[PDB]
């Protein structure tokens, strides 16, 4: 309705903000969201996915994945693991891959050139170190004059009780903006924050942990890598889910008050605006009912027998257009639950609720 | 801002941003996926709890907080003690069982990502089930529905690659649906195929006679145990229902609805018989011998339509008898002061 009479209430772009996020997912940070996008957090202002996804998952996500299999995959390695990589990094091989972002790296898979310092993946390939302590022996001829593989005889990343379970392919160099964390140990002012050295591990796996101000924890059981990415729990909403929370927390006679300033004493527009804003918080707050049932969440369904199916001629059946509409909505919101239940890439959940929304309307 | 789009460029830019490698990417995923389960399993084994809540807590953690335990399946969770709890004693589990909780979680993690960057692949094979009956967006939803599925049984221990994988998967969820939701009215599969059959048959019985095929051409040409009968019957479910709401007659504001006409309701005249009816046969039903008056008057008109099981105790013989001589003798004297005669009916 020309005056959204939520736009209005809650000072929103009027117009412009509901359409962004309401039928969209143009989110806007609802309660707390500490971290920085250069300034401090939104309190009622909106973001968009990609300003969003840079700031849950750390600020950089850069996967350069090597070409061949010795050139830059040799540039990278003796200087990916451990070895906190600064801003710009020029990796040397094919072209010059960029690793232009923060902290530390850790690199993905290798081929057949030299095998050292690795996870226990191929322990198990060449038996004598997973077998008996021979790893140090497996330096060939030199060694007469934590790992350190043969000059140069596995491949793939296989299983090797006979080379079955296999898996030949590349070697990615992604480069996470995120701080790692080896040997943390206990401080017990607060609850246990991080890790121990080795023993102890209280720290959430890899997934969503809040420690200090930095919030998520991804585990590396290779080395005692607890991996701590930085952002915190943004409250990031979008769709009338965001709408109805805002709606709740609003105690519309503080509203009413600062209006009441804002209208007779600054200057004409603002006050003005304050004015036809003001008109609906009072009818509300007035003998009117409560403004938080403008949220939508129980559907009535209108009379059977007002929405008819009969029998005409023969086999044609005649119903209310209606009926198709209800269908329409009853399916959607049945696949949603669905959709919730058996996992829920986010993508997939706010693509039906957008539908969702379409079939309310 | 018109749907369809913003959804495509949606994914189509975390795919743009995040395709899954064919072989390394696919394959790392299922890995973690595959030892997430044999990880929860285990779990079970060793906490003695449900596989189906060591997968919800691990969920949570990694997927949501208590936003998506409490507003989507209603708390029967405690949002946080419970799933805390939970998360606790995984806590406890020593260097050894304490393994697969991190593996749990993170396969559950890789589970997502596998799933994220294979929904173009859901998008181009929803794309051709369009013009079925169902919303391009309402298609690939289902197919998506679909490709998860193929998530819960692909083995990778089995080289064959996802793709050719969820494609099936992904097709059998479409067309259920398809023939699911994309009517007023429920019909099984096997009738669904049956029209399309029928259907196929009178485009090949419209190809020489010019003439469009009799329920002959169409029950011989069909099969086995199909007739005119079939056929008539067949077609009439096929149509779609029109709407009660449709211009009639000279397209004005005369609206199809207030042509048909009533039959539950007693219009007035009914309700005048009643009536009389009621009043009259009250006045009757009070100057008769109960016990085998009321004993018909009910069991015929109060419960349902069994001579021997219409009587409480007194045998078929006086049933009989008070049967037929008090509703003789009751025919006989309204035949004097006739009052039902006139057929109310
Ligand atoms: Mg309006
Ligand atoms: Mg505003
Ligand atoms: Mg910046
Ligand atoms: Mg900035
Ligand atoms: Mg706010
Ligand atoms: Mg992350
Ligand atoms: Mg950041
Ligand atoms: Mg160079
Ligand atoms: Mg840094
Ligand atoms: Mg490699
Ligand atoms: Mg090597
Ligand atoms: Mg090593
Ligand atoms: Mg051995
Ligand atoms: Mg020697
Ligand atoms: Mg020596
Ligand atoms: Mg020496
Ligand atoms: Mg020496
Ligand atoms: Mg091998
Ligand atoms: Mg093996
Ligand atoms: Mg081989
Ligand atoms: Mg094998
Ligand atoms: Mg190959
Ligand atoms: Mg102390
Ligand atoms: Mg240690
Ligand atoms: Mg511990
Ligand atoms: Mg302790
Ligand atoms: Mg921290
Ligand atoms: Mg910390
Ligand atoms: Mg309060
Ligand atoms: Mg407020
Ligand atoms: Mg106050
Ligand atoms: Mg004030
Ligand atoms: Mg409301
Ligand atoms: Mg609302
Ligand atoms: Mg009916
Ligand atoms: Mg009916
Ligand atoms: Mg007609
Ligand atoms: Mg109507
Ligand atoms: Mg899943
Ligand atoms: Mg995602
Ligand atoms: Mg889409
Ligand atoms: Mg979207
Ligand atoms: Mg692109
Ligand atoms: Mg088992
Ligand atoms: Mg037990
Ligand atoms: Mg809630
Ligand atoms: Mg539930
Ligand atoms: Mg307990
Ligand atoms: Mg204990
Ligand atoms: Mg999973
Ligand atoms: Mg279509
Ligand atoms: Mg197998
Ligand atoms: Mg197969
Ligand atoms: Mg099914
Ligand atoms: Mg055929
Ligand atoms: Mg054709
Ligand atoms: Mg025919
Ligand atoms: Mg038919
Ligand atoms: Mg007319
Ligand atoms: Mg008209
Ligand atoms: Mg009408
Ligand atoms: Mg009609
Ligand atoms: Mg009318
Ligand atoms: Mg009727
Ligand atoms: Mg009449
Ligand atoms: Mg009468
Ligand atoms: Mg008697
Ligand atoms: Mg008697
Ligand atoms: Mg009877
Ligand atoms: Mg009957
Ligand atoms: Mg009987
Ligand atoms: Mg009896
Ligand atoms: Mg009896
Ligand atoms: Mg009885
Ligand atoms: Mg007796
Ligand atoms: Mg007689
Ligand atoms: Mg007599
Ligand atoms: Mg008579
Ligand atoms: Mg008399």
């Amino acid at each position: 309705d020309v005056p959204s009479k939520i736009g209005t209430l809650l000072d929103l772009s009027a117009t412009e903000l509901e359409q962004v996020l309401y039928f969209s997912k143009y989110i806007v940070l609802d309660p707390k969201g500490a971290i920085l996008n250069g300034v401090p957090v939104e309190k009622r202002q909106l973001l968009t996915d990609e300003e969003y996804r840079e700031l849950r998952y750390g600020k950089q996500e850069t996967y350069p994945l090597p070409p061949g299999v010795d050139a830059l995959v040799k540039d990278g390695e003796e200087v990916v693991k451990g070895q906190e990589l600064a801003p710009g990094v020029v990796s040397r091989l094919d072209g010059v891959a960029l690793y232009r972002f923060p902290r530390r790296v850790r690199v993905e898979y290798v081929k057949k050139e030299r095998a050292g310092l690795r996870l226990p993946l191929a322990a198990w390939v060449e038996k004598e170190a997973y077998k008996p302590g021979e790893i140090l022996a497996e330096l060939p001829e030199p060694y007469l004059f934590g790992d350190k593989i043969v000059a140069a005889i596995d491949p793939e990343e296989e299983v090797i009780a006979e080379a079955e379970g296999v898996v030949h392919l590349h070697e990615p160099a992604s480069i996470l903006v995120v701080k790692a964390r080896v040997y943390p140990f206990e401080d017990d002012v607060e609850v246990s924050t991080g890790d121990r050295v080795a023993p102890g591990d209280v720290l959430a796996d890899g997934g969503k942990v809040k420690s200090d101000v930095y919030g998520r924890v991804e585990v590396d059981l290779v080395r005692n890598v607890v991996r701590v990415v930085e952002s915190y729990d943004i409250d990031a909403r979008m769709g009338a889910e965001a709408i109805q929370q805002l709606l709740k927390e609003l105690d519309l006679e503080a509203l009413e008050k600062e209006l009441l300033e804002e209208m007779k004493h600054p200057s004409r527009a603002r006050r003005a605006k304050a004015r036809k804003r003001l008109e609906v918080v009072r009818a509300f707050l007035d003998s009117g009912n409560r403004p938080e049932w403008m949220i939508l969440e129980a559907v009535p369904v209108l009379p059977p027998d007002l929405r008819p199916m009969v029998q005409v001629d023969g086999g044609r059946f005649a119903t209310s257009d209606l009926n198709d509409l209800y269908r329409r909505l009853i399916n959607r919101n049945n696949r949603l639950k669905k959709l919730l239940a058996q996992g829920a890439p986010e993508i997939i959940i706010r693509n039906e609720k957008r539908m969702l929304q379409e079939a309310v309307d | 801002k018109i749907s369809t789009s913003d959804p495509v460029r949606q994914y189509l830019h975390e795919i743009g941003q995040v395709p899954l490698l064919t072989l390394e990417e696919e394959v790392e995923l299922a890995r973690k996926v595959e030892e997430g389960m044999e990880a929860i399993k285990k779990l079970s084994e060793i906490t003695g709890l449900d596989p189906d809540l060591i997968r919800e807590v691990v969920r949570a953690k990694i997927l949501g907080s208590a936003r998506v335990r409490h507003i989507p399946g209603l708390k029967e969770t405690l949002d946080p003690k419970t799933v805390e709890e939970i998360d606790q004693k995984l806590k406890s589990l020593p260097k050894e069982h304490k393994r697969y909780l991190h593996i749990a979680r993170e396969g559950e993690a890789a589970r997502q990502h596998l799933i994220e960057a294979n929904l173009r692949l859901v998008v181009s094979i929803a794309k051709k089930y369009t013009g079925r009956g169902l919303s391009f967006l309402d298609l690939i939803q289902e197919g998506n529905q679909g490709l998860i599925r193929a998530v819960e049984k692909f083995e990778y221990k089995r080289r064959f690659k996802f793709s050719t994988y969820a494609t099936w998967w992904i097709r059998q969820a479409i067309n259920r649906a398809i023939a699911d939701q994309a009517r007023t009215i429920r019909i099984p599969v096997h009738m669904v195929e049956t029209i399309n059959k029928l259907s196929r048959t009178a485009r090949q019985l419209q190809q020489e006679l010019g003439r469009e095929p009799t329920y002959e051409e169409i029950a011989e040409a069909m099969g086995p145990g199909w007739d005119a009968k079939r056929v008539e019957e067949t077609l009439k479910i096929a149509q779609e229902p029109v709407s009660l709401e449709t211009p009639i007659g000279d397209e004005k504001d005369s609206f199809y609805g207030d042509f048909i006409p009533d039959e539950h309701l007693p219009s007035p005249v009914d309700a005048a018989t009643q009536s009389l009816l009621s009043e009259e046969l009250e006045k009757a039903l009070s100057k008769l011998s109960e016990r085998e008056a009321m004993v018909l008057k009910l069991r015929k008109g109060l419960i349902d339509g069994e001579e021997v099981g219409a009587f409480f105790g007194v045998t078929r013989e006086r049933i009989r008898q008070i049967e037929n001589k008090a509703l003789r003798k009751l025919k006989y004297h309204e035949s004097r002061t006739r009052k039902l005669r006139d057929f109310l009916d």
